[PDB]
């Protein structure tokens, strides 16, 4: 019943060895017999051991005959078992065994009888090859271990309390006493002393390297608490080896027991000077587990390494702490944080010499870039100097070396954003945001406004001469409430902002810092805040002069032949009008008639600047977009039609352009019209709109991915490019802009080029499978065939062979059945298409392909596709089995 | 057959903990990198396949130039 009342868990533990004490004081017989059974099933075991047993057999018989009667009908046993009744239940059962023993510390203990038939029993269990009695005795016998320890512990207490009470009385009878009590105490150490080393030489020593982790994990907790709880007897060289060694066991969660272990000996408590020689005979495992290949252990081991830093300094080298360092940068938002706090305590520990000194380790990082992770790594720590606007603010203005100043403003950036939008960069996420954490928001982003909105304008005027710099500082009031420009009465630094900004737009050709002042200009123009008029007219104004400079350099452009000077300068303010129409709506100057001069004047003459073909390209695609936008006339709808039907055209021939990068823009351009302008587009009546490319066109987008797509330094940069373009295609695949046989050559290429393109190939089939399910299933044959063709350059199965094999398993896979008799039915007449001299038909080694998609068949079905085959196979073919004619009968026994 | 868990072997010699001394390179590991740029942090947000299907190969800072492709996406 005692393995029923705990399992049960309906009352608390110390009456129930209170009740059990009764019965021992009662009649001891009964009660240990009751207690060894409590032990034996808690691991599962049916049988029960009866007084006879207990009275005659040894612990081994009855431990084997306790095997024999076992009766599992699984190979479960409770400690193992999940759900909440279990995780109670192995609390309950811990707690009885260190209850039991702390209430019988004072006497029953120290009987010859409880404790030494316990101990000999658990010991006996703990060494049985069955598991479930090899990790319960294990787990009772560690716990009832470190009770043992708490008793030992309280024991040594008495005696020093009993040994000055002794020595004060050197001056009768009483002196006696204490002489007899001493002693006495003294045995009950020497007995205590006993029944621990007989549980840890006769189980510790060997369940610590069990076979099974968890037993190791069990072992390696409880020698932990041993050493934190009494750590005058525990805390030595010949117990934390064992922890030492275990540090290197090749399963995780042993590993992080070990670290937790050593936690609980600097936390809270210091200091020690043999856990400190310890700990440098394997510092240098420690800070190697900062990278752990499982991060749960990897944290741990960050943050052990944090608690040695307190007790002492000097333990890491200068080397170790830069490893450390390094995890700031880690993917894992734990090992980064824990990193982090590692960092504050070691280099942090008003404001502005710690911006000065944030500054200074970014800068030293030769990992990162730019600053958003390493500021999520310290946004939990450093929250009081991250958001201190006003001081970083105040270094860049007011007398800072120019690179230090870059980085500042890149570190200023990041904490501005990381408090504005309310979330860890990508790869640091898990929120759906708390009420205090949005009031926090809201703070910030005031203060942020605030202070930037009078900042910023300065900030640009400083800095506007270099282009790093000035995209970064753009971003910033994307991050700010825009109510604040007039209920804070701050038009007047607005008015300085949009100068800053127009005065950048005008003398900067990069691309990123264009970008940055477009994008702003379209937070800036939001017609829900008041002041979008005043900044509007600003742009019309801005945008007014770039149209114009933009004309007048058309004039002289297309005539004087123009060299490469004239051409910068076109290229330039074209490509300040391009960036701009991309966010702004800009179709009040009709722009097409200079883009489309500029780009069938590039068709005719064949020396047109790439960069100024690309931007032109790009500026057409952005004002037939812009048209489309408000659909109102039916002669606009017209006239779009005539702009977009010839902006396609002019795409065709630039797709054929020697130079590759204008291949690729208009290509992709053409992908986004075709997909635009694709009669999906009804949801209201803009059928005239609808464009459907010509075979021609579809033909002519299909070379361009298989040159340019499929074709086997930073290169990555290069497969980005790649990917791009044929997720572009196959986006007109799979909203069937083009037909889908065309996906043929496309699904042939998915296991030769797996890893740069398998999962958007993947994506592409099953899209098209939901599409139809059967006219999926016969491109995939058409990809097997044309695969099959391009082998015939008709007398191997091999290498290559194998490989349209493989394919063909891998195809298999996804397939109710219809589709799949249409499969093996143009399979079939694949095989049998063209004739042999001396007859098998060319071709018929295709079967041996196909009989990888007959397992996905039914009987019924199967013979629907032999009923199929007999059209075509003939009686003879039947019976000429060898040689040459395997694929026909290994295709045949496949359905039979 | 029982279904009784039964374990042939039941420690680990002393002699392969003395290995697992001499040789932990199969459980330590190299360092996994957030993306180290601007850009490659973009691409990580923008990539995938999800994300690949549903958006322009030219891209369009503008919902409302936005809103004429996506709306094309069944």
């Amino acid at each position: 019943m005692l393995f029923e009342v705990v399992k049960m868990g309906k009352s608390a533990m110390q009456s129930v060895v209170d009740d059990w004490i009764e019965s021992y004081k009662h009649d001891r017989d009964i009660a240990l017999l009751d207690l060894i059974n409590f032990f034996i099933q808690c691991s599962g075991c049916k049988g029960v051991v009866t007084a006879e047993m207990f009275r005659h057999m040894q612990n081994s018989e009855i431990i084997r005959k306790m095997t024999e009667e076992f009766d599992e009908d699984s190979g479960d046993y409770p400690l193992t078992m999940a759900g909440p009744q279990w995780k109670k239940f192995k609390s309950s059962f811990c707690e009885f065994i260190g209850v039991l023993v702390r209430q019988c510390q004072y006497s029953i203990i120290y009987d010859e009888y409880m404790m030494d038939t316990v101990i000999s029993l658990l010991t006996g269990l703990s060494d049985s090859q069955v598991r479930a009695f090899r990790h319960t005795s294990t787990l009772a016998a560690m716990k009832l271990m470190t009770a043992l320890v708490n008793v030992a512990l309280n024991l040594s207490i008495n005696m020093d309390n009993t040994q000055r009470q002794y020595e004060a009385e050197r001056n009768n009878e009483r002196l006696e006493l204490l002489l007899q009590k001493r002693k006495e105490l003294q045995e009950n150490q020497d007995e205590i002393e006993n029944m621990m080393n007989a549980i840890f030489k006769g189980v510790f020593v060997h369940r610590y390297r069990d076979a099974i982790a968890e037993i190791r994990a069990i072992c390696i907790e409880e020698i932990g608490i041993w050493m934190k709880m009494y750590s005058d007897a525990f805390l030595n060289d010949s117990y934390l080896k064992y922890v030492g060694w275990t540090m290197h066991d090749k399963q995780g969660e042993v590993r992080l027991k070990c670290l937790t272990a050593l936690q609980g000996l600097y936390y809270n408590k210091e200091l020690n000077s043999k856990l400190e020689l310890f700990t440098s005979r394997f510092k240098d495992r420690i800070v190697s587990m900062t990278l752990d290949k499982e991060y749960d252990v990897a944290v741990q081991a960050i943050k052990l390494l944090t608690l040695v830093l307190q007790s002492s300094e000097e333990v890491l080298t200068a080397e170790d702490c830069e490893n450390v360092y390094h995890l700031v940068y880690s993917a894992h938002r734990p090992v980064a944080v824990a990193a982090g706090e590692f960092l504050y305590k070691k280099l942090f520990s008003p404001n502005a010499n710690l911006v000065k000194t944030l500054v200074f380790f970014f800068l030293e990082s030769e990992l990162h870039e730019h600053a958003a992770y390493l500021v999520d790594s310290m946004w939990d720590c450093a929250t009081e100097l991250l958001k201190d606007w006003e001081c970083m603010n105040s270094l860049l203005l007011e007398e800072l070396t120019d690179r230090q100043e870059s980085a500042l403003i890149e570190i200023m950036l990041c904490t501005i954003r990381q408090a504005a939008e309310c979330h860890p960069p990508v790869g640091r996420g898990t929120r759906v945001l708390t009420a205090k954490e949005k009031k926090t928001q809201l703070d910030d982003r005031t203060k942020i406004t605030e202070l930037f909105a009078v900042a910023l304008p300065q900030l640009l005027a400083k800095y506007s001469v270099d282009a790093e710099k000035v995209t970064n500082l753009l971003q910033l009031p994307q991050y700010f409430d825009l109510e604040i420009y007039t209920t804070g009465r701050l038009e007047k630094h607005l008015d300085a902002l949009l100068r800053q900004i127009r005065n950048i737009v005008e003398k900067h050709t990069d691309t990123d810092v264009l970008e940055a002042c477009s994008k702003t200009y379209h937070a800036l123009c939001n017609e829900e805040f008041t002041i979008f008029n005043r900044v509007d007219i600003s742009r019309s104004q801005l945008i007014d002069e770039l149209a114009d400079k933009f004309n007048r350099l058309l004039e002289d452009f297309l005539q004087e032949e123009p060299d490469e000077d004239d051409a910068y300068q076109v290229l330039s303010t074209l490509k300040r009008i391009t960036a701009f129409h991309n966010a702004h709506d800009l179709s009040k100057w009709d722009l097409f008639a200079c883009n489309y001069k500029l780009l069938k004047t590039g068709i005719e003459n064949g020396d047109m600047p790439e960069q100024i073909v690309i931007h032109a390209l790009q500026c057409t695609h952005y004002v037939i977009l812009w048209q489309l936008a408000k659909i109102s006339t039916k002669e606009d709808l017209l006239r779009l039609k005539k702009q977009m039907r010839v902006f396609c055209q002019i795409c065709q021939h630039y797709l054929t352009n020697v130079n590759t990068t204008v291949k690729e823009q208009a290509f992709t351009i053409l992908c986004d019209i075709l997909m635009i302008f694709s009669h999906q587009i009804m949801s209201d009546m803009l059928e005239p709109l609808v464009y459907t490319p010509d075979s021609s066109l579809q033909s002519e987008l299909l070379s361009f991915i298989l040159d340019h797509v499929f074709i086997e330094a930073s290169k990555i940069e290069a497969l980005h490019k790649r990917r791009n373009l044929l997720a572009a295609f196959c986006k007109l695949i799979v909203y069937t802009v083009v037909e889908m046989n065309t996906a043929a050559d496309i699904f042939k290429q998915y296991m030769k080029y797996y890893n740069d393109y398998g999962d958007i190939i993947k994506e592409t089939m099953s899209k098209t499978r939901q599409i139809d399910k059967i006219q999926c299933a016969k491109t995939l044959i058409l990809s097997l065939q044309q695969l099959f063709n391009e082998m015939i350059q008709f007398d191997r199965s091999s290498s290559t062979f194998s490989g349209i094999k493989e394919l063909a398993r891998r195809f298999a896979l996804t397939f109710t059945r219809e589709a799949i008799a249409m499969l093996h039915k143009d399979g079939i007449e694949f095989a049998f298409k063209e004739p042999n001299q001396g007859e098998p038909p060319l071709n018929l080694a295709f079967l041996d392909i196909l009989s990888e998609f007959s397992s996905k068949l039914l009987r019924q079905d199967k013979r629907t596709v032999y009923v199929y085959l007999e059209k075509f196979m003939t009686f003879q073919m039947s019976l000429r089995r060898e040689d040459v004619w395997l694929p026909l009968m290994s295709y045949r026994n496949s359905l039979l | 057959k029982r279904k009784l868990i039964v374990d042939s072997v039941k420690e680990l010699d002393s002699k392969t903990i003395r290995a697992q001394l001499s040789d932990y390179s199969d459980i330590v590991t190299t360092l996994d990198l957030a993306p180290p740029t601007k850009k490659l942090m973009m691409w990580k947000e923008t990539g995938g396949v999800e994300k690949l299907f549903s958006l322009p190969a030219q891209p369009l800072w503008n919902n409302r130039l936005l809103k004429l492709f996506t709306r094309c996406l069944t």
